Formats: structure tokens, sequence, C-alpha cells
């Protein structure tokens, strides 16, 4: 235990929430608008 | 146990803990936000604390 | 007044594609702190293409920035490396601006205007996910430089000239309809 442990050299807020694990409903939110649009055109 | 294992720490630490004089390790408890940590004699800690 | 309003978003079409054309080019993207020249840790501009280093020893010095030093990695990866999708909203800006020019001559056709409309809009679309995918691409301290701040201002203008030009349209057939 001493010389593996003892010796031993080793054994945080939370962070504000960023853009890259809400992005995919980013891409779906674009996508519908574009089938929207390409709905209407085609009417 | 406990005591030790400070001491161990204090001597395996990288850069210096220790200081040369109790006026800069107050003045450096302070400088580190509270990364620093100071042991000393009860009396001059309260008297340092007030 | 038809003419106040086809001025206007001449204006604003010439000025949103000048915008996304200059932000497209330009290095200005992301105040990072990397590094300006390898194979000592400085200040950088890293634009879209090239990332310029500043405040070091050597500064003005610029190299294409190390794209593919995972498929859903990969694919994002891959979109950010050739930036399609700035590049195409500077395309459809180019398109709306075609049509719009188009609208003077040869006029009375009516869905050139329509056409004018949704590449604005599409090329707002377009930015949009350019802007995601960039930020996306940099989460692997910061900030953003005017190029950045022109790309953004670029879409809200090119959405403005796309509501501009929809009701336009729809101006124009109200007085064909009387
Ligand atoms: C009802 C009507 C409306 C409905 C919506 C209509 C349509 C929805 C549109 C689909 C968007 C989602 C696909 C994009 C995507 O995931 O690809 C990549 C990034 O994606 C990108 O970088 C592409 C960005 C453009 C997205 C679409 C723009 C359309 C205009 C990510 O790769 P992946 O392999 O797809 O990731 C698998 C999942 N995983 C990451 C958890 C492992
Ligand atoms: C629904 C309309 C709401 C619009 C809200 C407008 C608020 C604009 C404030 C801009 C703050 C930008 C801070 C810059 C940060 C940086 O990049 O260093």
């Amino acid at each position: 235990n001493k010389w593996w442990y003892d010796k031993g050299e080793c054994g945080e807020k939370t962070s504000a929430l960023s853009l890259s694990n809400v992005a995919g409903v980013f891409y779906i939110l674009v996508g519908g608008l574009g089938l929207a649009m390409l709905v209407a055109l085609i009417e | 146990a406990v005591f030790d294992k400070m001491w161990t720490y204090m001597r395996s630490a990288e850069p210096s803990v220790f200081v040369r004089t109790t006026a800069e390790g107050v003045a450096r408890v302070r400088k580190s936000k509270g990364k620093y940590a100071y042991l000393l004699e009860s009396t001059m800690n309260e008297y340092i604390e007030q | 007044d038809r003419g106040v309003q086809m001025l206007l978003t001449t204006v604003g079409a010439f000025a949103a594609f000048s915008l996304m054309t200059i932000a497209v080019g330009t290095d200005y993207w992301l105040y990072s702190r990397g590094v300006c020249k390898t194979k000592e840790e400085v200040m950088t501009h890293s634009g879209l293409w090239r990332t310029c280093c500043l405040e070091g020893n050597f500064k003005g010095l610029c190299k294409q920035i190390d794209h593919f030093p995972d498929t859903a990695e990969y694919f994002l990866r891959a979109v950010r490396a050739s930036s399609i999708f700035p590049i195409l909203s500077v395309i459809l800006l180019f398109m709306g601006g075609l049509c719009i020019a188009a609208s003077e001559f040869y006029k009375t056709r009516h869905n050139i205007i329509l056409s004018a409309g949704i590449f604005f809009v599409s090329a707002g679309l377009s930015n949009i996910i350019g802007i995601i995918v960039y930020i996306s691409a940099n989460a692997g301290s910061y900030s953003y430089g005017w190029s950045f701040y022109f790309g953004a201002l670029s879409f809200i203008i090119a959405e403005m000239v796309g509501v501009l030009a929809v009701h336009m349209f729809i101006d124009r057939h109200k007085q064909l309809r009387a």
C-alpha cells in the first residue's frame, strides 16, 4: 500500500448547455422549413 | 494517517507548497483564489483572521 | 411605393451578397488561442479557410486549417471542410440578385420576383445551417470576430429582403386582379 498508494499522486460545476447538444433539433427545424417551402411550392 | 499523508503530499508537491515566512504564507493564501491553504499556529491564525 | 420598394429590395440584396461574400473569404471568424504554424500557443485569427496568427513572435503567417487531423462526426467534419452551406448561401444570394435584375427587364412575368423571394429565404436558411455547423465543429476561451457577425447580419438582411420580395409579388398580383 505504502509504495503504490501512499506515494500515490492520484485520488466540476455544471456547465452551460452548448450548441452541440441541441444541434439536432436545429437541423430538424431547418429541414422542416425546407420541406414546408417545397410543399407550398408544389401546391 | 492523516497528518503523515499531508506531509507526504507537501514534500511531493510541485510547485512548492512550503514558504519561508508566515507573512508570505498569508500573502500566498490570499493570492490563490481558494487554491492554497496554510497550516499554522491557532493563535497566529486567529490574529491574522482579525 | 413600388419604386421605393424595388430600390430597397435591390440595395438589400446587394448588401446581403456583399456581406456574405466578404465573410466567407475573410479570416476573422474566431479569435481563439492556437498555433500559427506547426509540423508555444498564441492568439490567432482562425477564419473559415486559413488560421493566420497574431501577437506571436511571427504574425501574419497563415496555414490552411487542419481539417481531418465516427461517421456521424465524419459527415460534420466533411461539411465544415467544404463550407458548402456558407458557399451555397452565397450562390443562392447571387441567383436571387439575378432574378431581381431580370425583374426590371422582361417584366410582367410576376414569377421571377417570387423566385427572388424564394432564393433569399433559402439563402438565409443555408446561412443558419452553416453557422450551426461551424459552431458545432469548433466544440472539440475564444471569441467571434467581425466576419462571423458579417455572416449573421447577412442572414438578417437576406430574410428582410425575402419578405420584401414576397410582399412585392403579392402586391403585383393584387394590382393585376384589379
Ligand atoms: C426576440 C428579439 C430578441 C433580441 C435580443 C437582442 C440582444 C442582443 C445582445 C447581444 C450580446 C452579445 C455579446 C457578445 C459576446 C461575445 O461574443 O464576446
